[PDB]
């Protein structure tokens, strides 16, 4: 393999490798992070190119561990190497602490795995930005890793597609005492402001993380919630 | 442009242009001949000089009993060959207490010089051979070329206007078989002597010899010691 | 030590002592040895505590991770077969002695792993010190297809066996009930053994021991 | 393969390394950071840039990263790379307190990071770390102090100075207020809140907008702290008065 | 791990990678080494001398032992990595030879690690020149100079940094029998050579002396002051 | 369509943020000019291909798409043969080896996943091209029932109803769209072929391969078997 | 532990005792020494039961993928070359006997002996530690041209006087007949088992 | 054997709301005494400490790599450690060396850092715990101990009680071990307070 | 420059640098191979560059095992190490099943080799191409053939070299399901001496060599008393 770096510095003093990672990630379908008071939600499009594709086969909405899950935007497959990878990671770190990985020390672990990919020899950034939602020591979680590495921690926000947009939808309908239930319905409608045609409870996924765990709304309960 | 500075770089019309880059090397060299009869194999080559107070470099090595060759082209390339046989000469005789015929180790020749002109940053060695021996199969003239090929020949000749010496070696092969020690070394310096200009001759300085055959171990022949061979020649 | 288990009707039962011991002293009187490996997969542990104690985890997390990339219940096969190729590797020098049972999709299963990389697939298996008297027990009761609750009460007779019979076993009975359904960790099943009531008595006042020097850092 | 080959550490016809270079102009683009050293103490002030309401404030600051016991530093540039560097000086104090059984001096800690950013410059072919760091701590061989390194793992020690957005500017303005030995950390503070309200433009300062750590000495134990926002309110409002 | 040759051959047998590196030590700051009959002197300019600096952590005349000291100009990181070299390599030869080593030979190490990056693959040529100055077991006093490509002289009095031809110049026509008479006049020679170029003439110099068998000494703002005064 | 440095080359990120290199190898799957037609029905999973033996020298019999991954896992290649073939036996390697340390069958979903893993790699690394062809594979889930996966050359993978992949993609899956909106199965299958190409093959033209919930066991049907279904 | 494989024409029968020790207590009365490596190969395990289980599944594994590749039920041969090979490499760390017993399409049911990687072809096999004591009825006993029926006869007959003398090998006698057909199991248990002079 | 080649002698106590840690003082190298003030329980947090009976020379270099370690665990994680945390990291520490283990019992005690909730812990040279409700020894003169705090041990202790209590079983269990001595060392770990005290005990 | 590596896809999705490889087997003699009913027949026409080469010199026709022949055309340094991979193949193989490798195994194996070094710019295509012959009795005869690419198939009859577009259409008039190696050396000789080119390449040698029952399943050249004849029913029939 190569080994020098395919992202450099330019003249102006910007990584143009990684404003072309997050290019990719902009162009991705709509990803949407609510952090209420009693927890997270998740929610994201999967609207199918056809009726051929099994949409129950694959899965945006991940766990990572009873009380961390994931979503993404940008691309598919550069999710899936950092699903493997998160999981990997919040298990080397139960069997030192045998304590589950409190979700910023995972999202520090991750974002610390795309920034080796901006600066290691002949590979490309991720193409990918993640929202992780966590639920530890009573209080939940939501953090976004981008492809350079960086990380932040948000109340809610929206990425891929239209999250200029989405997140004005936000700043205008979230407010802290919000709970759960109420945060779903404003998750859900953040994605509607830039959905194609006919949201149905199979071409969106939603995942909750509260106190209980993290899980992925079944399409029977994403129904309801439509 | 593009395709004439990589080894692994195949150009448009099939060719590898470093390879045959590498083979302009061994054209540039001075001429040598290796010729056999029935129950010898020798080799004649030209020595170069730089200046006329230099000593005429060496091009007639030795590699075992059985083995000699005679190089063309890069000299640094051509003693890194040279030790690769003599190690693989040695390494017969350690194992199987005998000789390793010639044509099996031109087989390794082939093989070793074949690797370096697939490798991305690596290059052909620069250098031709011209090997004569002598195993249980009788007296053996083989030539290897920098693109890791090899052919087995009667007689042969590389190097700078080498064309004229294999004309002349052509002609005169319908009697090689039946020649003499003496005889056939007669041939291969009059067809090492076409390669050169019509002023200059072949004298005891720039000519080397070495002969292996049926009763006679690989032995080089230098200055004075070329002085009978010479001494006839019309 | 001593671990059992049996595979009944419905499932399969686990139990165990709960003494660890150091040479010939009780050091814990209340050790759970029955490990966590799957939500329907448990394994008691002999042998080096230290070894099957760091044994089952690595399986426990290892089975997690193929769980969650699989999207379905990890099967017992899956579980032996994990052990018992890193047990293998090891030659018999991570001296952990299992007892693994669960119920995955082909039903309940019950499997020997031993310290060498060797398993056995049993209706009832017994390990640890006390591992004769318990074994006794069964050879001379167990029925196929036997009821919950009769299972229940042959495995916590084969653990008492070796609790009374044995001595580096004692303690409490701890049990483990394991069907399609749900599964039941009854940490404390039985406890046969207690010590006395204290017939006397002696205490220390607020200054029988005499101190040299003292230092209180406030928080 | 030669052809796909930037060339990350060699040097340009004048003698110049431009990724070097280029790192640098990445840092001058950051948030600002300022370090001052007073005789009672030494403090970090650094403007945020995660500034978006729909932050949560989870962490203990942006950009002011605690190293041992007795040292801080803040970060300007490439966060990402930051983050390495930051968890490498951990690294490093604490492989020095195993080893001397005592904290790590605060130039010997700069020092060994900066070779480690020295030999992305020279060999390996990887594009150096993008980040400027302002180090403050206290040592039992020179005290209070503050340190500056780059991204060509160069290092200097300070009185007072400035890296990120607008340092141009700071510096200069340091230059006419800083007094050396007559600065407290009452005084350092004033001068940050000066400084920091001209070199960002946004004209109101706004403690939501800045980061100060200040470190000090309370019986023979080093104390790093993040000011509160009511300190910072009230450090601005003085300023006003002013 | 890299592999990619940096220093190679031009066409007219030029390295140009090591006249890159030659290129960064000329937009260095001026320093003048003179060796004296007893005494050894080296002074570097300040450039550019804040007043919020630190100065003692800039100092670009550092000790390499006892009885080594030197002097560098060009990339201040690259010179650190090669000091911290040296020091290393004192110790080593003082542990296995016992005895300090010779200043000629630890300028003949460095020299060698110089060459040996001109000629490695992955790495770049270091961008200093090195003054080495210190006193031999025998007590004569040495100067040396190194550069990026790996050559190294002993000297009587060089300049390196921006404005080295100009000090050169001036020193050749001034070093003398009667300029190394005295410690003093030996010093003023180096501030009067430091004084052609650095701009702005008295506390733009840092100086430093290496007296017979004493550790290395560095002049104060007052001491070198006074020196001033009396050119 | 911006472009900078070597963003066509090598896989890296041009200014739109596409990877126009695994964009090219999605070109090469259409360069041995096939198409392939994979069918999941009620209780069976069929996969049909075009078989082209244009040479006549060359012996029929091993001229197939269609490999035999497990003994209950089928898949058919599109693309690049050697590439290809590569796949194939990278992916019977991971099946065996899935059986070896997990003690069971690896599931068609998840050996499509591990395929598709494989793949990712060559996106992100530039030193490698990515493969130019497609998999797609069938099987028997015990739980789930027949299984239809495919996975290409950008490292996405996905679990089907039906799915086509080669030349006349585009046409197999606006014939297929319409059916979803055994016999039926491999019916429809042919049908979407030989619609889309035109022809109404005979028995010796095309190749069969299925997996049924009786018959779980990977199969490929012989030229009297074809016929039949091509008969009626 | 006694194990047995017996050659006849059309197949092999493959039989052994279930007894699994460990010093004087009986770990495991029920066990299963005869493992499948293929459709048609089975293997008879003996010496170290976790080597045994170690090497047979290797080979499994090893034969697995060999079948694959090459399209076709792979051959006797093959299967006891793959054991061999691994007890011979690992020689001086295993200390377990794969006796081999199948039937391919090339040459019939073969039995090989593959104890210490040495691999030899033989009309019958016996090993394990209670083999030693049936050495004698066996070549007393043994028949060229022997049927399937008889082949189960000699080999229940030979495994039973074995278990009643070893005190490693004993409980129930699990038989294996292998042709082209398929794969046939048979279990003796205690009471069936054929009754010898044990005074 | 190598336990005893140092001897030493450390015990922790369960106590309401407050743990209790002592340990003995004597550094010997076999039968001869060098020093009557080697540490043996360090800190590792307010209200947490570890007591490390066992080879002098791994009772430092494991308090050190735990301390390294646990420094790293509280800069990067922005919180101080619990605990059971710190138990499991020791086991980590110890079961690394697996098969050349360092000959070191080492006994945590201290209060959860947000709760304040009492917790004791033992783990073996190769990283087991053993987390009780009552009492645990490690040492030389563990059999002497056992018999002490089994006798002495009450539930729902105060401070005071548990001082003495702990004192007592130290104390008397030292004096019938010959190589556990020279003082004794005893750390009351309460919710606002930590009280070091140092016994008046036999010097031979 | 899309065609300057293996490892970079051009925008129409081709391989360029694998195509210029199978450019150089393009410009190269032609080898044949039949598959008879009972065997296999190589034919090379070899062409003699020069007089003073050994009659018997660059043989394009190796012995990879016992019972396999290969027949190779393009760079023959390149065809001579595809040689000793193959040998190495079936080498291993007998060591680890202990028999000889079944030819679609071999040529499948070798093919894998060949396929590996067209995926990378570290390395190079190969520059040939090659036939893979053997004869058994529980295999029949088979014939193969992989190119620089890496694709291998079976064959009845298959030409290799710059006249195989020529030489196909002389394999294809032939009725080889019912012929055998005694005579189909015959028309393989013919067939060779019908597409070799007077003026251009001038100076070939026939090169024939055969793998079947007739040499109980031992690939080995044709003798030359029935190349005589062969080569006498070439000429004389042309």
């Amino acid at each position: 393999g190569y080994s020098f770096s395919l992202t450099t510095f330019s003249p102006s003093g910007k990584l143009v490798q990684i404003e072309y990672a997050l290019a990719a990630v902009a162009g991705g379908a709509p990803s949407v992070g609510i952090k209420a008071a009693n927890g997270v939600v998740l929610a994201t499009e999967k609207k199918q190119k056809s009726i051929l594709y099994d949409e129950r086969s694959v899965h945006k909405v991940e766990p990572i561990t009873k009380h961390i899950g994931l979503v993404y935007s940008g691309m598919g497959p550069d999710y899936r190497v950092l699903v493997h990878r998160a999981r990997k990671l919040a298990q080397q770190y139960y069997l030192v602490y045998q304590e589950p990985i409190p979700t910023a020390q995972l999202v520090q672990r991750v974002a610390s795995v795309m920034q080796e990919y901006t600066q290691s020899g002949g590979v490309r950034p991720f193409g990918v930005s993640l929202l992780i939602c966590g639920w530890n020591e009573g209080r939940p979680y939501l953090f976004q890793s981008d492809p350079s590495g960086a990380y932040f921690a948000w109340k809610a926000t929206a990425m891929g597609k239209n999250y200029v947009n989405g997140k004005t939808f936000l700043e205008k309908r979230y407010n802290e005492d919000l709970e759960l239930e109420d945060a779903i319905h404003t998750a859900i409608l953040t994605l509607k402001e830039s959905f194609e045609g006919q949201m149905t409870e199979d071409n969106i996924e939603v995942g909750i993380c509260n106190e209980a765990g993290f899980r992925r709304l079944t399409p029977t309960e994403v129904k309801d919630y439509l | 442009n593009q395709y004439d500075n990589d080894v692994t770089v195949w150009s448009p019309q099939g060719r590898i242009h470093q390879i045959e880059y590498a083979m302009e090397a061994v054209k540039q060299g001075s001429a040598t001949v290796g010729l056999k009869s029935k129950t010898h194999a020798v080799l004649v080559a030209l020595k170069r000089a730089q200046s006329e107070l230099a000593a005429h470099q060496k091009k007639i090595l030795h590699v075992d009993n059985h083995i000699g060759i005679s190089i063309a082209g890069l000299t640094a390339d051509a003693r890194l060959l040279c030790n690769f046989m003599r190690q693989e000469c040695l390494d017969s005789r350690f194992v199987f207490d005998r000789p390793l015929p010639v044509s099996r180790l031109v087989s390794l020749i082939g093989s070793k010089t074949q690797i370096p002109t697939q490798r991305y940053g690596r290059r052909p060695y620069g250098v031709g051979l011209l090997i004569a021996g002598y195993d249980d199969m009788g007296p053996h003239i083989f030539q290897t070329c920098p693109s890791a090929n090899y052919f087995d020949c009667r007689a042969m000749s590389i190097g700078a206007r080498s064309q004229s010496a294999r004309t002349y070696l052509e002609r005169h092969m319908s009697g090689f078989m039946e020649c003499n020690l003496n005889e056939l070394v007669k041939h291969g310096l009059r067809a090492l002597r076409e390669t050169l200009p019509a002023e200059q001759d072949l004298t005891t300085k720039n000519v080397s010899i070495g002969i292996v055959g049926k009763d006679l171990e690989f032995t080089i022949y230098d200055d004075d010691d070329v002085s009978p061979f010479l001494e006839g020649l019309e | 030590t001593t671990i059992a288990g049996l595979v009944f009707r419905d499932g399969v039962i686990l139990g165990a002592d709960t003494r660890a011991t150091n040479d010939s002293v009780v050091m814990d009187k209340n050790c759970e040895k029955i490990h966590f490996i799957a939500p329907k997969i448990y394994c008691c542990g002999a042998g080096v505590a230290a070894d099957a104690e760091m044994t089952t985890r690595m399986a426990a997390s290892n089975m997690e991770l193929h769980s969650l990339s699989t999207g379905r219940e990890p099967r017992v096969t899956t579980v032996t077969r994990l052990l018992r190729q890193t047990l293998f590797r090891y030659r018999g020098h991570v001296g952990a002695s299992l007892l693994v049972g669960g119920v995955d999709f082909s039903g309940p299963q019950l499997y020997s792993v031993h310290p060498h990389g060797s398993y056995s697939r049993l209706p009832f298996t017994a390990l640890g010190s006390g591992q004769d008297a318990a074994l006794a027990v069964l050879e001379d009761r167990f029925q196929p297809n036997m009821t919950l609750e009769a299972a229940q009460e042959l495995l916590v007779e084969a653990i008492t066996a070796g609790i009374l019979g044995d001595l580096g076993s004692g303690g409490s009975v701890d049990a483990c009930v394991i069907t399609g359904t749900g599964a039941k960790l009854l940490r404390t099943l039985s406890s046969p053994t207690k010590p006395t009531e204290r017939p006397s008595q002696y205490y220390f006042a607020p200054g029988t021991t005499a101190v040299q020097s003292q230092t209180v850092k406030p928080l | 393969s030669r052809r796909y080959d930037s060339r990350t550490t060699i040097f340009s016809p004048e003698g110049r390394l431009y990724q070097v270079e280029y790192a640098m102009e990445a840092i001058g683009h950051a948030g600002t950071c300022l370090g001052i050293l007073a005789n009672d103490g030494v403090l970090l002030a650094a403007e945020r840039r995660n500034i978006h309401k729909l932050l949560d404030e989870v962490f203990f600051s942006e950009k002011i990263y605690k190293l041992n016991e007795d040292m801080a530093c803040s970060v300007a540039g490439i966060t990402s790379d930051a983050n390495v560097l930051t968890n490498e000086l951990r690294l490093i104090a604490q492989r020095y307190l195993l080893q001397y059984q005592e904290p790590i001096p605060c130039e010997q800690l700069v020092t060994a990071l900066c070779d480690i950013k020295q030999a992305y410059t020279q060999f390996g072919g990887k594009r150096p770390f993008g980040v400027s760091l302002l180090y403050i701590g206290w040592d039992k061989h020179y005290g209070f102090q503050l340190y500056q390194s780059d991204p060509s793992g160069n290092y200097g020690g300070w009185k007072a100075t400035c890296i990120g957005n607008n340092s141009a500017a700071a510096v200069s303005m340091l230059k006419q207020d800083y007094k050396e030995g007559e600065m407290t950390l009452k005084s350092a503070l004033a001068l940050a809140i000066k400084v920091l309200n001209k070199t960002m433009d946004v004209s109101k300062l706004s403690a939501e907008k800045v980061e100060i750590a200040t470190l000090t000495r309370e019986n023979g134990k080093t104390v790093i702290r993040v000011l509160k926002q009511k300190e910072v309110e009230q450090l601005i409002k003085n300023h006003e008065e002013e | 791990s890299y592999d990619r040759a940096i220093t190679v051959f031009s066409p007219d047998g030029h390295l140009f990678q090591v006249e890159y590196a030659q290129e960064a030590v000329k937009k260095g700051s001026t320093a003048v080494g003179v060796r004296g009959k007893d005494i050894v002197v080296l002074g570097v300019e300040k450039k550019s001398v804040a007043k919020l600096q630190d100065e003692r952590t800039v100092r670009k005349i550092c000790a390499l032992d006892d009885n080594v000291c030197m002097a560098f100009a060009g990339l201040t990181a690259d010179a650190r990595i090669v000091i911290n070299r040296a020091r290393v390599e004192c110790q080593s030869h003082r542990l296995t030879v016992e005895d300090p080593v010779t200043v000629e030979y630890i300028t003949r190490y460095i020299a060698s690690l110089k060459q040996r990056y001109t000629q490695s693959n992955g790495r770049r040529p270091f961008g200093i020149s090195a003054l080495i100055v210190g006193f031999d077991f025998d007590g004569t006093p040495r100067l040396y100079q190194t550069d990026p490509s790996g050559t190294y002289h002993a000297w009587k009095a060089n300049a390196i940094g921006r404005g080295a031809k100009s000090v050169r110049e001036f020193l050749e026509k001034n070093y003398t029998d009667e300029a190394i008479e005295t410690d003093d006049l030996t010093i003023k020679l180096v501030i009067k050579a430091l004084l052609e170029v650095v701009q702005s003439g008295g506390k733009n110099i840092e100086l430093a002396v290496m007296r017979r068998d004493q550790p290395l000494k560095i002049l104060n703002p007052e001491e070198i002051e006074k020196y001033v005064a009396e050119i | 369509g911006s472009s900078a440095g070597f963003d066509r080359h090598i896989t890296i990120f041009s200014p739109e943020g596409r990877l126009y290199q695994v964009e090219y190898a999605f070109k090469a799957i259409n360069q041995g000019g096939l198409t392939s037609v994979a069918v999941r029905g009620k209780d069976c999973a069929v996969i049909v291909t075009q078989k082209k033996v244009p040479d006549k020298l060359l012996d029929s019999s091993t001229v197939t798409h269609l490999f035999k991954i497990t003994e209950n896992i089928g898949c058919v290649m599109t693309g690049m043969t050697a590439d290809s073939r590569s796949q194939v036996q990278r992916a019977r390697y991971e099946a065996a080896n899935w059986k070896y340390k997990y003690g069971y069958e690896i599931p068609v979903d998840m050996l499509c996943k591990r395929i598709a893993d494989i793949s990712q790699v060559y996106t992100q690394n530039a030193e490698m091209r990515p493969l130019g062809c497609c998999m797609i594979l069938i099987g028997i889930d015990e739980e789930q029932g027949p299984q239809v996966y495919k996975c290409d050359p950008a490292g996405y993978y996905c679990g089907f109803k039906a799915t086509a992949a080669g030349v006349k993609q585009t046409e197999s899956t606006s014939f297929l769209e319409k059916k979803v909106k055994f016999e039926q199965t491999v019916e429809t299958a042919i049908t979407c072929l030989s619609t889309v190409l035109s022809i109404d093959f005979k028995p010796s033209e095309i190749e069969v391969g299925v997996v049924t919930v009786e018959n779980p066991k990977f199969r490929i049907l012989s030229e009297a078997e074809i016929d039949a279904h091509l008969v009626a | 532990t006694t194990i047995m494989a017996v050659e006849f024409d059309g197949g092999v029968v493959v039989g052994s005792d279930s007894r699994v020790s460990a010093g004087e207590a009986v770990v495991n009365r029920a066990f299963n020494k005869l493992s499948p490596l293929h459709q048609h190969i089975y293997c008879a395990l003996s010496g170290s039961a976790a080597d045994a289980q170690a090497m047979a599944d290797m080979a499994a594994y090893q034969l697995e993928l060999h079948g694959l590749e090459l399209e076709e039920p792979p051959l006797v041969l093959a299967a006891a070359n793959v054991v061999r090979n691994i007890s011979y490499k690992y020689r001086e760390d295993l200390s377990a006997h794969l006796m081999i017993a199948g039937w391919d399409r090339r040459d019939g049911g073969q039995v090989y002996g593959t104890m210490g990687g040495m691999l030899t072809r033989q009309p019958f096999a016996i090993g394990g530690s209670g083999s030693t004591y049936i050495y004698g009825y066996v070549d007393a006993a043994y028949k060229p041209g022997m049927s399937p029926e008889e082949c189960r006869s000699f080999t229940t007959n030979a495994i039973a006087l074995a278990m009643n003398r070893d005190g490693s090998s004993g409980g129930v006698i699990h038989l294996v007949t292998i042709t082209a057909a398929g794969v046939d199991y048979q279990v003796i248990l205690g009471n069936e088992l054929p009754k010898f002079y044990d005074e | 054997s190598i336990m005893s080649y140092n001897g030493g002698a450390v015990m922790a106590m369960k106590g309401k709301n407050c743990v209790a840690i002592a340990a003995d003082r004597r550094f010997g190298i076999q039968a001869q005494m060098v020093t009557t003030d080697f540490q043996k329980i360090f800190p590792m947090g307010d209200r947490l400490y570890i007591g490390l009976a066992g080879l002098a020379t791994d009772v430092q270099t494991v308090a050190q790599r735990l301390k390294f370690r646990l420094n790293l665990y509280e800069l990067k994680e922005g919180r101080q450690i619990k605990p059971y945390t710190l138990m499991s990291m020791v086991a980590n520490l110890l079961y690394e060396k697996r098969f050349g283990p360092y000959y070191t019992e080492p006994v945590i005690a201290g209060l959860d850092p947000k709760t304040f909730k009492p917790f004791i812990c033992s783990l073996d040279l190769i990283g087991c715990p053993m987390v009780t409700d009552d009492f645990v020894v490690s040492g030389t003169c563990s059999e002497q101990m056992y018999g002490m705090c089994e006798s002495l041990w009450e539930p729902n202790m105060d401070p005071e009680h548990l001082f003495e209590t702990i004192s007592q079983a130290m104390l008397n269990a030292v004096d019938r071990d010959a190589v556990s001595g020279m003082g004794v060392i005893v750390h009351i770990i309460e919710k606002d307070k930590i009280t070091t005290r140092t016994l008046k005990a036999r010097m031979d | 420059g899309y065609d300057l590596s293996a490892s970079t896809f051009s925008p129409d999705g081709r391989v360029f640098q694998v195509e210029y490889a199978m450019k150089a087997v393009e410009n190269s003699s032609t080898a044949i191979g039949i598959r008879c009913k009972d065997g296999v027949v190589f034919g090379v026409e070899k062409l003699v560059l020069s007089k003073l080469y050994e009659e018997g010199s660059n043989k394009r026709l190796f012995n990879v095992d016992r019972h396999v022949g290969m027949a190779v055309a393009g760079l023959l340094a390149d065809a001579r190490s595809l040689a000793d991979i193959a040998r190495e193949e079936a080498s291993n193989f007998r060591s680890n099943f202990g028999y000889n490798i079944p030819l679609k195994h071999l040529a499948d194996r070798v093919a894998m080799y060949v396929h590996a070094y067209t995926l990378y710019s570290a390395v190079r295509p190969f520059g040939c191409s090659f036939m893979l012959g053997s004869y058994s009795v529980n295999d029949g005869a088979q014939l193969y053939m992989i190119d620089p690419s890496g694709v291998s198939y079976g064959y009845w009859g298959c030409a290799i070299g710059k006249a195989r577009q020529a030489a196909k259409t002389e394999i294809e008039k032939l009725q080889m399901k019912e012929m055998t190696c005694r005579d189909i050396v015959k028309e393989v000789a013919k067939i060779i001496y019908i597409v070799h080119d007077e003026v251009k390449d001038k100076a070939f040698e026939l090169e024939l060599s055969w793998v079947g029952e007739i040499t109980k399943g031992r690939h080995e050249i044709v003798p030359k008393d029935i190349r005589e004849e062969a080569e006498k029913y070439a000429k004389e029939s042309l």
